[PDB]
Parts: structure tokens; C-alpha cells; sequence
């Protein structure tokens, strides 16, 4: 799930790890 | 406050202070080896088990290891297994894991760690929300919507439950039941509450509605510095990035590849058609409730600064021309895309994630009346074979109500006043 156009998922970034 | 310290690291409360008070003196490289040594000695105390673990979690700061961290996160797993473990520093060690565990992006790993705190102090509503976060971070929003609804019926008033309630209920596109939620939540100052994604869900559900208060909630979150500015309600920003809806090629410094999709247009244009025609289905939906009514669909050919290599094989002469601008193909919080409207369709006010990207709009089949974008107080139309910039961070609404499709093409680009290190850095959007 990602945010293109609008800001509609809870968290828009997937980090991983430092 | 919080009792640590069970029957027997009461006996050796001296040796633990020690040890502890190394690791806030900053002195963490000692300190590890201090508790190190106090769990060979006393291999069942669980304080000098959390101080290992903490130590081992400010190395992973210091030396930024996922290797160490990944370590520390067993050592908080250790300190729940040993015997007669206080609550306090059970609950504390557990919920350390957890979070870390996010940070790895570990929200499998995480999940688990929060059911178990979950099972072990059954009457903490604090937990119960945590585990909500937990199952919102993995796209579980049905398991997620469970257990604000179990909070809830327990815990009627608990802000936190009811904004995270409210958000998932305008997921789910139930507008006006979303509403009272976001807001009494907000409302309610409750840690965690004050967070700009209810800000801006709240406003845009009263929109939506015609609810003309929305633009109050939208001033408040600006005043508590969660929107650069009223119009401008993205929440992945770039402090300082220079602000205005409307953007001029030169402005943006772009005119190379401004010069590219306005001089080859027709190409684009062209295989455009051409998937339309023959092969219709990579043209996917919007989903992302972005309609009023209507039919958008767009073909993407890059997204977080990755060719989609089936797509570009679509438009191959279209994905080798744009291959020349790093611009736009390695703006990883942007995309390449077909984007096509169809009249009867309306699409709600709405903001893009984050303030690093611009738009670029290159008109490519466009009624010559119907069809027109506003952004911010200023409506504009397209032209074929001319781009339109504007920043979608910006609140922007679209209207096409001509007598036939209308297809543009749109490449974004990285906010030119962010500098080539930022480009490399910024997590992908
Ligand atoms: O593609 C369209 O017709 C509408 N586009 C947008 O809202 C956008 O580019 O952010
Ligand atoms: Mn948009």
C-alpha cells in the first residue's frame, strides 16, 4: 500500500534498519 | 515510580546502579561490559539483563548497526523469559522490542511482541492501542479496526482509540461516521492525538460532506505545526523547500526536459493510445478514494524511482526518452504516468504526500472544453502538447465534464532546492 497521489495510508514510508 | 528490582536484584542494587549510571554518563562501551559482567554473575537478574539490553540499544545508535540492534532486541526478548520478572520492567523490555522491531520494519516480529504484551496485562488499554498501531503498520486494517472497536467498548473516551477509529473508518470511505471520531479524538488531547494524519483526514472528510468548519481544523493543525501552511497539508516535508502552487518552467530550472515531452509529445501521445487500444489493462484505477464519480485510471512507467519494466515495454520509445532526465526518473518520492479521464468525473480537493516532488502535467489528448485543475485559488486548462507544473502538495481539485477522453501525461521531479544529498537520502515515497 503506498501513497501516490494522496497521503491515505497510515504511514507512507517503509524504513528498514539504520 | 516504576519498580524494576525483584526480591533478589534488591540484593545487588549497588552493583546495577553502577553499571547504569556508566551507560548515562554516555560511557556506554563500559557500561556494557559492566552488565555484561553482572549477568555472568547473576545469569537470572533481570535488571542487569535490561541493562545489557539497553546498552546494546544505545551501541546501535552510536555505531547505527541493524546487526546490534537486532541484538538488543534479543536481550529485551531474554529479560521476559527469566524468573520472577517485575511487571514495569517486563512491560518496559517488551515494549522496547516491539518498537525496535518497527524500526527494522521487523511488523511481523513486532505483532507478536505485542500480542504477547497484550496477553500478559490484559486490562492495559495503552497496549491494546499499540497492537492497533502495530497491525495499521503492516496494511492490516480489518484486525486493526477489531481492536479500537474492543478498546472502545471497554474504554469509551480513549482518544487515542477513537482518532485511530475515525482514521480507518475514512479509509474505508465512511465519511460521515469517520467524522465525530477524528474529531473528538483530536479533541481530546490524549497522547497521540495530535498528530497531523487526523488533522488532515478530519478536514477532508468535512469537505467532502460540505461541511464548512473544515477549513478551522485545517488552521488548527497549521498553528500546531503539523501543515506548512493552511493550502499547503502535505506531512513529508523538507522544511524551507520554496511554496507555491503554480510553478513556470524556467522557475523550476527543468527546461530540458520541459523542452523533451513538449518537443516529442506526439510519441508520447501515441503510445499512449496505442495501450489504450491494445492493452487497456495496464491502465489500473485510482484507489485512493480521490473520487467524487466518475473513471481515472493511470499507467505507470516509474514509481519511488524504479522503471516498471513490463510497463515501459509499453512504451518503450516514451521510457527511453525520459531515461535521459535523472530528474524525474530518480525522484523516488514521485512518479512517471498515463494518467486518463473520462467526463462525469469529479475529484474531491486533495493533497499529494510530501513537499520534495513538483508535477508536471504534458497535455496529450485534451477536449477543447470540460476538463480543467485547480490548485489552491487558481483553475487552469491543459494544451495538447504543452506542460503544466504545479506543486500537488498544494490542495488541487479536478472536474472533466467534456464530450470524450482526456489523457495527459505526468512526470514528477524532485523539488529542484533539494540537494543532491537529500535526493540520495529521503526515504521513497
Ligand atoms: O491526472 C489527473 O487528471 C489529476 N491529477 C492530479 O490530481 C495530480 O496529478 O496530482
Ligand atoms: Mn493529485
Amino acid at each position: 500500500g503506498k501513497c501516490k497521489d494522496g497521503l491515505g495510508e497510515y504511514t507512507c514510508t517503509s524504513l528498514e534498519g539504520f | 515510580k516504576p519498580k524494576l528490582l525483584n526480591k533478589f536484584d534488591k540484593t545487588i542494587k549497588a552493583e546495577l546502579d553502577a553499571a547504569e549510571k556508566l551507560r548515562k554518563r554516555g560511557k556506554i562501551e563500559e557500561a556494557v561490559n559492566a552488565f555484561k559482567e553482572l549477568v555472568r554473575k547473576y545469569p537470572q537478574s533481570p535488571r542487569a539483563r535490561y541493562g545489557k539490553a539497553q546498552c546494546e540499544d544505545d551501541l546501535a545508535e552510536k555505531r547505527r548497526s541493524n546487526e546490534v540492534l537486532r541484538g538488543a532486541i534479543e536481550t529485551y526478548q531474554e529479560v521476559a523469559s527469566l524468573p520472577d520478572v517485575p511487571a514495569d520492567l517486563l512491560k518496559l523490555s517488551l515494549k522496547r522490542r516491539s518498537d525496535r522491531q518497527q524500526f527494522l520494519g521487523h511488523m511481523r516480529g513486532s505483532l507478536l511482541t505485542l500480542q504477547r504484551l497484550v496477553q500478559l496485562f490484559p486490562n492495559d488499554t495503552s497496549l491494546k492501542n499499540d497492537l492497533g498501531v502495530g497491525y495499521l503498520l503492516i496494511g492490516d486494517n480489518d484486525n486493526a479496526k477489531k481492536v479500537y472497536e474492543e478498546v472502545l467498548s471497554v474504554t469509551p473516551n480513549d482518544g487515542f482509540a477513537k482518532v485511530h477509529y475515525g482514521f480507518i473508518l475514512k479509509a474505508q470511505n465512511k465519511i460521515a461516521e469517520s467524522i465525530p471520531y477524528l474529531k473528538e479524538g483530536i479533541e481530546s488531547g490524549d497522547p497521540g492525538t495530535d498528530d497531523g494524519r487526523f488533522y488532515f483526514h478530519l478536514g477532508d472528510a468535512m469537505q467532502r460532506v460540505g461541511n464548512k468548519e473544515a477549513y478551522k481544523w485545517y488552521e488548527l493543525g497549521h498553528k500546531r505545526g503539523h501543515f506548512a501552511s493552511v493550502w499547503q497539508r502535505s506531512l513529508y516535508n523538507v522544511n524551507g523547500l520554496k511554496a507555491q502552487p503554480w510553478w513556470t518552467p524556467k522557475e523550476t530550472g527543468y527546461t530540458e526536459l520541459v523542452k523533451s515531452l513538449e518537443r516529442n509529445w506526439k510519441l508520447i501521445r501515441d503510445e499512449g493510445l496505442a495501450v489504450m487500444d491494445k492493452a487497456k489493462g495496464l491502465f489500473l484505477p485510482e484507489d485512493e478514494n480521490l473520487r467524487e464519480k466518475g473513471d481515472w485510471s493511470q499507467f505507470t512507467l516509474w514509481q519511488q524511482g524504479r522503471r516498471n519494466e513490463n510497463a515501459c515495454k509499453g512504451a518503450p520509445k516514451t521510457c527511453t526518452l525520459l531515461e535521459k532526465f535523472p530528474e524525474t526518473t530518480g525522484c523516488r518520492r514521485g512518479q512517471i504516468k498515463y494518467s486518463i479521464m473520462h467526463p462525469g468525473t469529479h475529484v474531491w480537493p486533495h493533497t499529494g504526500p510530501t513537499n520534495c516532488r513538483l508535477r508536471m502535467h504534458l497535455g496529450l489528448v485534451i477536449p477543447k472544453e470540460g476538463c480543467k485543475i485547480r490548485c489552491a485559488n487558481e483553475t487552469k486548462t491543459w494544451e495538447e502538447g504543452k506542460v503544466l507544473i504545479f506543486d500537488d502538495s498544494f490542495e488541487h481539485e479536478v472536474w472533466q465534464d467534456a464530450s470524450s477522453f482526456r489523457l495527459i501525461f505526468i512526470v514528477d521531479v524532485w523539488h529542484p532546492e533539494l540537494t543532491p544529498q537529500q535526493r540520495r537520502s529521503l526515504p521513497a515515497i
